[PDB]
This record gives C-alpha cells, sequence and structure tokens, in this order.
C-alpha cells in the first residue's frame, strides 16, 4: 500500500478532494487565529500601555 | 400637568425630578424673621464617574465615566428638612428624611462592577 508519507498523493488527480484538503487547511488555519485571539483576550492586562 | 400613576408606570419617567420651565429666572425673596423649610428635593443622577487607580509608576489618577447596569433606580426624592436663615445671612439646610440613598451599580472599561450608595444621608 502507499506509505505513511505519500497518504496525501491521492489528491493529485482529483481536483474536487484537493478543494475540500485545501478548505479543510482553510478551516483551520482561521480556528488557529480565533483561537489564539480568544486565549491573548483572556490572559492581556490593558491596564499599563507604558510599562 | 397633573399626571397619574398609571400615566406614568412603566415609562422610566418615575425615576425623573420635575423640571422648571426655562423661563423660570425669578428669586425666592428670605424672610430672616420666617422659617422655612424643603417640602420636596429631588436628586437625579445622570452620569457616575470613578477614580481609576494610577499605577505604581502613577503620575495622576483620571475620572473615568462608567456604564450603568441597574436601570432606572438611581433617584433620591421625597427629602425633607428645615431652611434656617443663619444670622451671616446664609442658609441652611439640615435633611430631615426621605428617600435619601439609592444603591447603584456601574462597570467600568475591562468589566469591574463598583457598587456604591449614592446618598445624602444627614
Ligand atoms: C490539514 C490537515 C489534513 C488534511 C486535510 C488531511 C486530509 C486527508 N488525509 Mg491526512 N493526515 C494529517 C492531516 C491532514 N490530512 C495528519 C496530521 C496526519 C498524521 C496523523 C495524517 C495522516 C493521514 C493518514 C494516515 C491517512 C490520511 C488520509 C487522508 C485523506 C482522508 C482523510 C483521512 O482518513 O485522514 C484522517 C486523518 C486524521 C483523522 C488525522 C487527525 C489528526 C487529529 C485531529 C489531531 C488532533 C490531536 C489532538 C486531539 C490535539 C488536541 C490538543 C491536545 C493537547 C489534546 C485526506 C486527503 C487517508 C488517505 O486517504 O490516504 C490514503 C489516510 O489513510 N492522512
Ligand atoms: C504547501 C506545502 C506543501 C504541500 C502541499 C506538500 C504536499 C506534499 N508533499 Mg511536501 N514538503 C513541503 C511542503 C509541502 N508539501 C515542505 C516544506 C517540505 C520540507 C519538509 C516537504 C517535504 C516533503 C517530502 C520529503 C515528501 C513530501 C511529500 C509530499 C506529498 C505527500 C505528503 C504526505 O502524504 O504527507 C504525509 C504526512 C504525514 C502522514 C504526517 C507528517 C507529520 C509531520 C512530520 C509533523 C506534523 C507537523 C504539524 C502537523 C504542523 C504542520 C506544520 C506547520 C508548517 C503548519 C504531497 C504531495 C512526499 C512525496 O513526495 O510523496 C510523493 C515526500 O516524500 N514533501
Ligand atoms: C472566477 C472564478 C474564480 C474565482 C473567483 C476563484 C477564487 C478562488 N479559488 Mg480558484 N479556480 C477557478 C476559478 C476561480 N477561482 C477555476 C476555473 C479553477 C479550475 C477548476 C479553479 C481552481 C481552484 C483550486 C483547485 C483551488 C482554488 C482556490 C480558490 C480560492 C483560494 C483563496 C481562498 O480559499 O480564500 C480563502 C477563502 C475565503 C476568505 C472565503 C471565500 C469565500 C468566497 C468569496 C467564495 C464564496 C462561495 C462561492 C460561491 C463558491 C465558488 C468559489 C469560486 C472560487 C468559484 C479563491 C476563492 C483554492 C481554494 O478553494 O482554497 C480553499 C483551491 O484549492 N481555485
Ligand atoms: C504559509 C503558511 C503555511 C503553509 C505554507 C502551510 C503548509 C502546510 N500545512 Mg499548515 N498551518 C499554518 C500555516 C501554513 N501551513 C498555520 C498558520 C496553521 C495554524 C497553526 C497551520 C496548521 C496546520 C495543520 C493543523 C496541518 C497543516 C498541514 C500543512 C501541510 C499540508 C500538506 C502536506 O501533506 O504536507 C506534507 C507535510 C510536510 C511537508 C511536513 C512539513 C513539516 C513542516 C515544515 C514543519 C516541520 C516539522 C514540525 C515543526 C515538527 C512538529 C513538532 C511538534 C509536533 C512538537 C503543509 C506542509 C497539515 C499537515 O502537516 O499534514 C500532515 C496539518 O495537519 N497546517
Ligand atoms: C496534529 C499533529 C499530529 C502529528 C502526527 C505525529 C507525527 C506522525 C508520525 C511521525 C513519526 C515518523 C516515524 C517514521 C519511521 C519509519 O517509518 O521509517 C521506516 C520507513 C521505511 O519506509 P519504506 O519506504 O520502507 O516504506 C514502508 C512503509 O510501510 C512505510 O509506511 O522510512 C521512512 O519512514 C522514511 C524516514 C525514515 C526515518 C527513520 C528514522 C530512524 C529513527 C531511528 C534513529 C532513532 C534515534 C536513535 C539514534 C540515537
Ligand atoms: C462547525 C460550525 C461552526 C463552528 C466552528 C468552530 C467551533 C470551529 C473551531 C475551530 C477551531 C477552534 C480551530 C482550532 C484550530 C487549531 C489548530 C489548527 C492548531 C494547531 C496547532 C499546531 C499546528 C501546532 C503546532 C506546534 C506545536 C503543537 C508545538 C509547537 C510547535 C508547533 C507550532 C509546530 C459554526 C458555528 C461557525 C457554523 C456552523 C458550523
Amino acid at each position: 500500500g502507499l506509505p505513511w508519507y505519500r497518504v496525501h498523493t491521492v489528491l493529485i488527480n482529483d481536483p474536487g478532494r484537493l478543494i475540500a484538503a485545501h478548505l479543510m487547511h482553510t478551516a483551520l488555519v482561521a480556528g488557529w487565529a480565533g483561537s489564539m485571539a480568544l486565549y491573548e483576550l483572556a490572559t492581556f492586562d490593558p491596564s499599563d500601555p507604558v510599562l | 400637568q397633573t399626571l397619574t400613576y398609571d400615566d406614568i408606570v412603566g415609562t422610566g419617567l418615575a425615576n425623573k425630578c420635575p423640571t422648571l420651565d426655562d423661563t423660570a429666572r425669578g428669586a425666592y425673596p428670605i424672610d430672616s424673621s420666617q422659617t422655612y423649610r424643603i417640602a420636596r428635593l429631588c436628586l437625579q443622577p445622570t452620569t457616575f464617574l470613578v477614580k481609576e487607580e494610577p499605577k505604581n509608576k502613577r503620575q495622576e489618577a483620571e475620572f473615568v465615566p462608567t456604564k450603568l447596569v441597574t436601570r432606572e433606580t438611581t433617584s433620591l426624592d421625597q427629602i425633607q428638612g428645615e431652611l434656617k436663615v443663619n444670622s451671616d445671612g446664609s442658609l441652611t439646610f439640615v435633611e430631615e428624611d426621605g428617600i435619601d440613598f439609592q444603591p447603584v451599580t456601574v462597570q467600568m472599561a475591562g468589566g469591574e462592577r463598583i457598587p456604591l450608595l449614592f446618598t445624602v444621608k444627614n
């Protein structure tokens, strides 16, 4: 069967599922951005932009 | 005019003090040989300002505006007391009684809630 390091080559001639993979990666990146900000908001002290 | 409870109820006007026409700029003469009294005193806060905690380095605290969260429950009213005429001529109001306190909670930026006893007791 395919080796572990080539699993994603099954997309090379499958434009739809290639789009589906790209969408999922875009979903994950935007979710990160959203989760990272929310964590930063929950931990940020805004009371002193000087020091 | 002469409004009734049923006119006011639920409108928010019960928390408002009465007002005077723009044309009431007369004067009330004070007869030193007379004794006077406040029959109704109404206070209606419109803004609540809280001093911020100037960090250790400080420089100067400010009075920061705040958001009211406890609704139209803020006014002092039906307050009574005698208006004395002092002999230097001044007037002194001495509160006797009335609805002279309201608990109020305002909110600062960041979400800190600041309760206070808004009051003129004594
Ligand atoms: C952007 C991410 C992404 C995307 C879109 C794909 C997409 C795909 N993979 Mg690939 N894959 C990925 C990441 C990704 N994979 C990773 C990271 C691995 C390493 C584990 C693999 C391993 C892998 C294999 C072994 C196979 C695929 C296969 C496939 C296809 C079908 C889906 C499947 O069975 O995979 C399912 C893949 C997963 C369920 C991996 C999910 C990983 C989880 C969600 C990580 C979460 C960890 C943990 C919960 C983190 C939380 C915090 C922690 C502190 C608790 C499709 C093209 C299959 C295929 O058709 O190829 C022949 C296949 O057999 N993938
Ligand atoms: C846009 C970036 C991009 C894309 C779309 C691909 C896509 C592909 N690569 Mg390439 N590659 C890239 C970047 C990229 N590569 C870079 C930067 C490197 C240098 C490290 C490589 C080195 C490389 C090698 C050496 C090989 C590929 C191979 C492949 C194919 C199979 C990969 C697979 O199934 O993974 C399967 C992977 C897993 C099941 C698990 C991997 C788990 C990794 C090690 C840790 C996970 C990190 C974590 C998820 C965080 C993500 C990283 C961060 C950057 C976001 C596929 C066509 C293979 C190929 O050509 O086959 C024909 C192959 O042999 N790639
Ligand atoms: C005029 C037509 C047109 C337009 C506007 C685009 C636009 C885009 N294509 Mg390209 N594409 C076209 C024709 C077009 N393409 C043709 C004719 C082909 C050959 C079939 C391709 C093949 C192709 C591939 C294979 C891939 C793209 C991808 C992308 C997107 C990458 C950026 C992204 O995901 O942003 C991030 C997304 C957002 C910020 C949100 C986007 C919301 C938009 C406005 C779409 C709303 C829904 C809409 C009705 C669906 C149709 C989308 C449209 C691309 C047809 C981008 C939206 C990549 C992709 O889909 O990545 C996920 C990708 O993998 N396209
Ligand atoms: C420009 C930015 C950018 C680019 C080019 C990529 C490119 C890629 N990402 Mg994405 N990613 C990005 C930003 C980006 N990412 C961001 C901002 C986030 C949110 C934090 C993610 C989250 C994300 C996830 C969750 C996943 C990807 C995956 C992938 C790979 C999918 C194709 C594949 O099979 O790779 C083939 C894989 C490789 C060539 C491996 C490359 C190894 C890279 C260079 C990192 C080096 C190893 C890593 C650091 C060791 C991990 C240690 C750690 C676990 C302790 C590709 C390498 C998917 C993936 O890796 O699937 C296996 C996947 O699961 N990315
Ligand atoms: C959300 C994030 C989730 C991330 C998922 C986690 C990462 C996923 C898996 C990564 C683990 C990779 C292990 C593959 C390992 C393994 O499969 O190797 C053997 C494998 C052989 O491949 P073949 O071409 O023979 O294919 C046979 C197939 O069955 C493989 O699928 O070679 C490779 O994978 C190439 C890279 C070799 C790498 C060899 C490293 C040698 C280590 C030994 C030395 C150790 C240190 C000792 C010296 C002090
Ligand atoms: C479904 C849906 C929804 C929801 C959504 C959500 C809920 C999402 C989420 C999402 C998210 C929440 C996302 C997340 C993401 C994350 C990630 C993606 C991350 C990753 C990371 C990584 C990749 C890392 C790596 C590393 C490590 C770990 C260590 C260090 C080094 C490095 C950095 C490499 C809505 C309602 C809208 C609509 C309807 C549908």
